[PDB]
């Protein structure tokens, strides 16, 4: 009985993810997202703990979905004929790191730091949970404003984690790796960090730095905004051409770029209230 | 300059 225990309200948005309406469960009247994606637009499926055949997507938030992380929580789920039915956490007041960089411009690098911090631990999350999200970007980004905690959504363009190559892509190719433009194979935790400097750049200089293929694969970053020496030189370890001479996660969090990280409640008061 | 989504 779905229709008859969440309370459906406005359209949130809508694309290549689907058609997520805010809701609140009747129940206790708690936030919830509602995500609807049709089943004939679905490229990879899994089974999880009881054969059932579900979209990946499912598969993927089930892995993540235990307790609490910057990750969003997948609450429930349902079938359709014709689709499947997410059922969502959903912060409230909520903004998408895409728009605040938009309104905001670049950030502060104190703010960014925070930000990126929370980030590479909801990403070590996944990876933990054999999960790999495939399209780490703004957009993909909530930010609860009040409790300062960011959220990573939109696993339809995941994959289980492993070690051999990926020979397959759907994720957004502006934060996709040079060995992905040029050679159509990648590794997972290498084009993570790739993203992950895309992001970041996206950060301190209020937008991403390539926008074309022959960008991506010259390996050139021009700072368009003023940017401490130890946050480029993050950025540019990040984006190294070669996958191999990027850092690992735990290179990224011990570099001295990335010390002294804010407390989620310190970042809202100070930069978000 | 102007800023854009990208899709996926
Ligand atoms: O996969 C997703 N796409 N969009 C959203 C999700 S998870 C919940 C959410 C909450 C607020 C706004 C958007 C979204």
């Amino acid at each position: 009985p779905l229709e008859s225990q969440y309370q459906v309200g406005p359209l949130l948005g809508s694309g290549g993810f689907g058609s997520v309406y805010s809701g609140i469960r009747v129940s206790d009247n708690l936030p919830v997202a509602i995500k609807h994606v049709e089943k004939d637009r679905i490229s990879d499926w899994g089974e999880l703990p009881n054969g059932t055949r579900v979209p990946m997507e499912v598969v993927l938030l089930k892995k993540v979905s235990s307790g609490f992380s910057g990750v969003i929580r997948l609450l429930d789920w349902f079938e359709r004929p014709d689709s499947f039915v997410l059922i969502l956490e959903r912060p409230e007041p909520v903004q998408d790191l895409f728009d605040f960089i938009t309104e905001r411009g670049a950030l502060q690098e104190e703010l960014a730091r925070s930000f990126f911090w929370q980030v590479l631990e909801a990403v070590r999350h996944c990876h933990n949970c054999g999960v790999l999200h495939r399209d780490i970007k703004d957009e993909n980004i909530l930010i609860d404003l009040n409790r300062g905690e960011l959220k990573l959504i939109d696993f339809g363009s995941g994959a289980l984690l492993k070690d051999t190559v990926y020979t397959d892509f759907d994720g957004t190719r502006v934060y996709s790796p040079p060995e992905w433009i040029r050679y159509h194979r990648y590794h997972g935790r290498s084009a993570a960090v790739w993203s992950l400097g895309i992001l970041l750049y996206d950060m301190v200089c209020g937008d991403i730095p390539f926008e074309h293929d022959e960008e991506i694969i010259g390996g050139q970053v021009f700072f368009r905004q003023r940017v401490s020496s130890e946050c480029q030189h993050l950025i540019r370890w990040c984006l190294a051409l070669r996958p191999s001479d990027r850092p690992t996660f735990e290179e990224i969090q011990n570099h001295p770029w990335m010390q002294d990280v804010l407390l989620p409640q310190e970042t809202a008061e100070i930069h978000l209230h | 300059r102007k800023r854009r989504r990208h899709p996926s």
